RNA sequence: CCUGCGCCCGCCGCCCGCCCCGACCCACGUUAGGGGCGCUUGCGCCCCCAAGGGCCCGUGCCAUUGGCUAAGCCGGUCCG
RNA sequence: UUGUGGCAGCCAAGCGUUCAUAGCGACGUUGCUUUUUGAUCCUUCGAUGUCGGCUCUUCCUAUCAUUGCGAAGCAGAAUUC
RNA sequence: GUAAGCAGAACUGGCGAUGCGGGAUGAACCGGAAGCCGGGUUACGGUGCCCAACUGCGCGCUAACCUAGAACCCACAAAGGGUGUUGGUCGAUUAAGACAGCAGGACGGUGGUCAUGGAAGUCGAAAUCCGCUAAGGAGUGUGUAACAACUCACCUGCCGA
């Protein structure tokens, strides 16, 4: 009901930017990310020749206003992992049974053991943009990056899951895969 | 709906962004009006409501039969092409002659077989999805649907359809290069004729 | 970005109803809905946007205009031949003048395009065998 | 009115209608996926079944009881002179299913496959393929046999070889007329799978070109013919008590009144045996070449 | 064209009894579709408000009240009292129209649809022209604002009339806002 | 494989029966966008609304007696 | 029809060694169900074979065990919602 | 009578005894009562297809991952909930800096107190003033058996709508 609701962001100018039709694609030094939005009605606008990117809602409600500022962060997501990148972390957390970590190759994967002394072997794959390395310095850690945020965070998300407390009481069995540090580098 | 009163020997109604119900609906109207019909690219068919309420509504449909002989039963069609016969005969009187004799006229292809691909397709405005849908309500395509309910020809007509499209294509470059010497070619030939084609110029767009 | 808005000095050409093919000049918006329209030749008077439709064209008022003003900056901005002149504007108008052709008229017609008709063939023929 | 105790149903509702087959010959209703790096071979057989024995072996398998002990197994041997191939046929995909394109034949077809033909050989002329047998000896007849394979090789996607048994070395067998079925062709390119069946027109396929030693395969046939069977035997449910009227072997209750109807799931009498089967797994021990 | 709706001056008295030959005289602003309508809701409140039944009433005079500038947009408040489905409630609203008719005419509208109201349940109170600067809703004041500019995004495709109407089209409508 | 006195195919001699009455027309894709054309390959130009358009001797009693005939167009047939 | 039979809600005085709501839930109150019985007498008295078991099939969920989970007065084992 | 398509009364009408149009279907619900026909127009009810009649012109509300919902009688749904969404009513805070979020911050008569084996406030906890100030209850849990700081309402710094 509202005739007119617009954000603009501004566009760092060592990355270049590339809307098409609701396609907006990012490139820079780090590599290059692109991302479907004709989910949604928006209207997406370069003005000042890409160093702003001004998007639209004509006669939005309160839910389709709710979208601008999700592109807009969005956005903002794909522009700073193609400069400095997205690197989580996680923390190895066990009580008796040391879990042996161990990569699958050229750092993409990894195989985790013994995890409350399970005979089983836990096995998952890094995403398209995801590389993943043991800690060099800090105890038990394994250290995620990569251009994109999502798949950064779902990799991270996946080993977690993978490494669920069964039948037992998890108020005291903590035992478990879980993110330290969820920042931008 | 009373009829399109053409006097086609058939239409080819390229059924790609159409409402089911809607277009079934039309469709139906035209056979028993005595028309013939094709409907091709029934894969593309959308319906309103996402995929997962038509999931629903299509399961629902298969729990649907006689107890004591399943065979006997309702019949449930995978392919799309049959779902939009079926539910085109639910719009006609179908356990009449006359509605018989309606749905012979009605043909129904996933893809674009020949000789319909040489055809010129029309689509009916009173049912396409630009028109009838509010950009941001759910929907899915009937394609999507088979897939998910077994119909194992997806994929088949999927590799037929990117060669049919190619070859239309260069068919498309082809009739480009032969509109642009017959454009230039109209300028040439009019002025040719001066006042001679004096009684064209108010009458022409 | 788009290219046509609804707006002050907005000219829209009404496209439905028994007053099809008439341009109105936009002097104000009542609502999300409705228009106020107003032209030199009837009452400003409030219409729906369902039943017009922008054109190109643009003329550079105030709000409300004054009927002497509305009717200087029309012919300023020269509203009404660039309507007729360009492609969508001069769609509507012939299309009125072919439904005025008489019988005779249409016979006429009927051997002008014929002799053109066999213009452009014997052109075409031509110039198809002279390339290769 | 629920049923006081419960047990478990009588007969398998999957294996419907238990009528008698349609066909002699064991029908081959799904091929091994294709893997287009393997080299082109074939995936089934004509075999005929002889008769059973039984082996003595010492098992190999650490954990179980029978490890380095002795076991008797019963065994059943399967004669399988090589096959002979005579035809292709070619395969393309579309809209409805698989569809044959077209097939060439061998030029020499032997009396056996021919008499696969006629309903009775004796009294006919034996004209099949008399006159296609003529293509292989014209210039432009050999010119449509060979357009005939360029045009499997440029349009099929599944490639099949038609392969006839060689009956009459089974003098036990009374019969003459040959087997006759499709071989699919797995692995290679489709114009390596039309050379390697061309190539190998009317030779011989022996059982170790397409078998192994120790690996699985599945049986396909039909089962023995047992006439008209009721329902104690067809179906296994359970005798009614001695003093019933009428008699012992039958359903006490065939439905309830509603639905007013007999279901398709409670036992009838009928049919019993020559069904086609698939039956999986069984295992080989031991191949057996003559030489 | 027609309003559906019409303003009323209705004008009334109690009849002259053998006291009070010069009874009281009444007036109200009434809306309704019609003349009959109009003096059947003037005898609806002049028997519950001032005790006045239309038996032992007279009816003096009734004129329609138009718009004097139709052709300018006013904005409106109305007071307007109605029954829900538990009770009775009073209620305000802003509206922008050329005629204060089609004001009226918006707000029977908006009551039937975002609060299932029926017209026999609605009793408007007073009614204004509330200068904008004054106006209260937010959706009315999004449009006191010169430079008013913004795209239809939704845009019927449909032929002037009936006549060019087809079923089949070669081409798909070719729409951009 | 295709009936030894049985059938099949091809040409013209047509006569019925049948449909029809100009029974003419292939882009994909989306619609908070797209299309044609030039040159930075992106920028300019022009066009965007309905096949509401184009095409076609479109004009001879389903069509007068004969001859002639360019260029152009449509059919049958030959071959590729 | 739903008194009665069976299942389920809401509020929360209290229990739960302290803590209304882990698990319960008094005094009150709202429903659902139609395997009980009661109430009724609409159908059938020129007849619809009237208990139970045996036999066989199918269907429901208000889920006992089996699969996947959430909570706990869940340390583990067991148990409960 | 808990109730019942239950039993018994009062006024009127209907069915029974009556076809016809509508409510998909129905004895009594809505319209309307009738010779055999032509033409016109209506009532109830409707106008996407079935199915005669608009995919008509307008304005809002609804998005259902429960079979969304969709016909007087009529083929139910209740108490009770929702930070789904849309409108209103009564109050409030706001540039004198509001709400959120983050915190150096909650200090002094003051453990005069309240437990004579413990508590400006911190197992616990009767309760009323005052000192400072843009300011902070002689503190319901900030958790230290106990003077230590972040997490309440009460003011400050950060934020600027
Ligand atoms: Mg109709
Ligand atoms: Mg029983
Ligand atoms: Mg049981
Ligand atoms: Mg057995
Ligand atoms: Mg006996
Ligand atoms: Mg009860
Ligand atoms: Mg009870
Ligand atoms: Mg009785
Ligand atoms: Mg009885
Ligand atoms: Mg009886
Ligand atoms: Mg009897
Ligand atoms: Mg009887
Ligand atoms: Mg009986
Ligand atoms: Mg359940
Ligand atoms: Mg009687
Ligand atoms: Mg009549
Ligand atoms: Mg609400």
């Amino acid at each position: 009901k509202t005739i007119l609701a617009s954000e603009t962001m501004e566009i760092p100018e060592e990355v270049t930017v590339k809307v098409s039709a609701k396609m907006i694609s990012v490139t820079g030094p780090r590599g290059t990310l692109t991302r479907n939005f004709k989910h949604l009605n928006l209207d997406f606008q370069l003005q000042e020749g890409g160093r702003k990117l001004k998007v639209d809602a004509w006669f939005g409600t309160r839910k389709t206003m709710a979208a601008i500022r999700t592109a807009i962060s969005h956005v903002q997501n794909l522009i700073t992992g193609v400069t400095k990148g997205f690197r989580y972390k996680m923390r190895f957390v066990y009580a008796h049974f040391p879990i042996n970590a161990s990569i699958t190759a050229a750092n993409r994967g990894i195989e985790i053991r013994n995890f409350l002394g399970e005979k089983k072997v836990r096995k998952v794959d890094m995403l398209d943009g995801v590389t993943i390395l043991r800690s060099e310095k800090v105890k038990d850690e394994i250290v995620l990056d990569g251009n994109d945020i999502e798949l950064v965070s779902r990799s991270a998300a996946l080993i977690n899951q993978k490494c669920h407390v069964k039948n037992k009481d998890i108020r005291k069995f903590l035992d478990g895969i879980y993110v330290s540090d969820k920042g931008a580098i | 709906v009373s009829g399109s009163g053409v006097c086609a020997k058939r239409v080819v109604v390229d059924a790609r962004h159409h409402m089911l119900g809607r277009l079934a609906s039309i469709v139906a109207k035209e056979l028993l009006n005595g028309q013939r019909v094709v409907v091709v690219r029934c894969e593309e068919i959308c319906m309103s409501g996402g995929l997962v309420r038509q999931k629903m509504k299509y399961l629902r449909f298969l729990r649907k039969r006689m107890n004591t002989k399943p065979s006997h039963g309702p019949i449930h069609f995978r392919a799309p092409a049959k779902i939009l016969w079926r539910t085109i005969r639910g719009m006609i009187p179908h356990k009449t002659a006359r509605g018989e004799a309606a749905l012979a006229r009605l043909k129904a292809y996933e893809g674009v077989p020949p000789p319909y691909d040489r055809t010129k397709r029309m689509v009916i405005p009173d049912a396409l999805k630009v028109l009838r849908l509010q950009p941001g309500h759910r929907y899915c395509l009937l394609g999507q649907l088979s897939k998910e309910v077994g119909w194992n020809y997806a994929d088949t007509i999927r590799e037929l359809e990117e060669k049919r499209k190619e070859k239309a294509k260069v068919s498309y470059d082809r009739r480009k290069q032969l509109a642009k010497l017959r454009v230039k070619a109209e300028k040439a030939a009019e002025e040719k004729l001066g006042t001679q084609l004096e009684i064209l110029a108010p009458i022409k767009y | 970005p788009f290219k046509r808005f609804v707006e002050i000095g907005r000219v829209a050409l009404v496209n439905y109803g028994k007053d099809y093919g008439r341009l109105v000049v936009i002097v104000d918006v009542v609502d999300q809905n409705r228009a106020l329209v107003d032209a030199p030749d009837m009452v400003r008077c409030q219409m729906n946007f369902k039943r017009l439709s922008l054109t190109d064209i643009k003329i550079d008022i105030k709000r409300i205009p004054k009927k002497a003003t509305l009717i200087k900056a029309m012919e300023e901005a020269d509203v009404k031949t660039k309507w007729e002149n360009s492609s969508w504007g001069k769609k509507l108008i012939v299309q009125k003048k072919r439904a005025a052709l008489n019988d005779f008229d249409r016979f006429k017609v009927m051997l002008a395009k014929i002799k053109r008709g066999g213009a452009i063939r014997q052109e075409l023929a031509k110039l198809k065998k002279e390339v290769a | 009115s629920h049923r006081k105790f419960e047990h478990p149903r009588h007969g398998s509702l999957g294996f419907l209608p238990r009528k008698r087959c349609s066909r002699h010959r064991g029908k081959v209703k799904s091929f091994p996926k294709d893997d287009q790096q393997k080299p082109c071979h074939l995936t089934a057989f004509l075999g005929y079944k002889a008769g059973m024995t039984h082996i003595v072996r010492e098992v190999e398998k650490p954990g179980s009881k029978l490890h380095k002990k002795e076991t008797c197994e019963a065994v059943t041997i399967i004669e399988t002179p090589p096959l002979v191939i005579v035809g292709l046929v070619a395969y393309v995909k579309t809209p409805r299913g698989l569809r044959t394109l077209n097939s060439v034949w061998a030029q020499h077809l032997s009396e056996d496959v021919r008499r696969r033909f006629y309903k009775n050989w004796c009294k006919s002329k034996k004209k099949a393929f008399t006159k296609y047998a003529l293509k292989y000896d014209s210039d432009s007849g050999k010119k449509e046999i060979q357009l005939q394979l360029e045009k499997m090789k440029k349009y099929a996607t599944i490639v099949r070889v038609i392969a006839h048994t060689q009956i009459r070395k089974m003098k036990g067998l009374k019969q003459k007329k040959a087997h006759l079925m499709e071989i699919q062709i797995n692995g290679g390119t489709i114009a390596d799978k039309v050379d390697y069946g061309y190539k190998f027109f009317e030779k011989e396929v022996p059982v170790e070109a397409v078998f192994q030693k120790d690996e699985m395969v599945d049986i396909i046939g039909v089962t023995k013919g047992k006439g008209y069977e009721g329902v104690v035997t067809r179906w296994g449910v359970t005798r009614l008590p001695r003093k019933t009227h009428r008699g012992l072997r039958k359903v006490a209750c065939i439905g309830a009144w509603h639905p007013a109807r007999v279901s398709y799931t409670v036992a009838r009498a009928g049919q019993n045996g020559y069904h086609h089967r698939t039956e999986m797994n069984k295992k080989i021990y031991k191949m057996g070449k003559s030489g | 064209v027609a309003f559906r709706f019409h303003q009323y001056q209705v004008v009334g008295r109690a009849l002259p009894t053998p006291g009070d030959e010069q009874p009281k005289i009444y007036r109200m602003k009434l809306w309704a579709t019609n003349e009959v309508r109009a003096k059947s809701k003037f005898w609806y409140f002049l028997r519950k408000l001032k005790k006045v039944k239309k038996s032992n009433g007279q009816m003096l005079a009734i004129n329609e009240i138009f718009e004097k500038n139709p052709t300018t947009i006013k904005n409106y408040g109305i007071w307007l009292r109605y029954q829900s489905r538990t009770g009775y409630h009073n209620m305000y609203k802003e509206y922008r129209d050329t005629t204060l008719n089609g004001a009226v005419e918006q707000m029977y509208t908006e009551m039937a649809s975002r609060h299932r109201v029926r017209s026999p349940c609605i009793q408007i109170i007073k009614t204004a022209t509330v200068n904008f600067k004054l106006c209260k809703r937010d959706n009315t004041k999004q449009f006191h604002n010169s430079k008013i500019k913004f795209p239809l995004v939704y845009q019927k495709v449909r032929p002037p009339t009936r006549k060019l109407k087809t079923t089949y089209k070669a081409t798909r409508p070719n729409l951009f806002m």
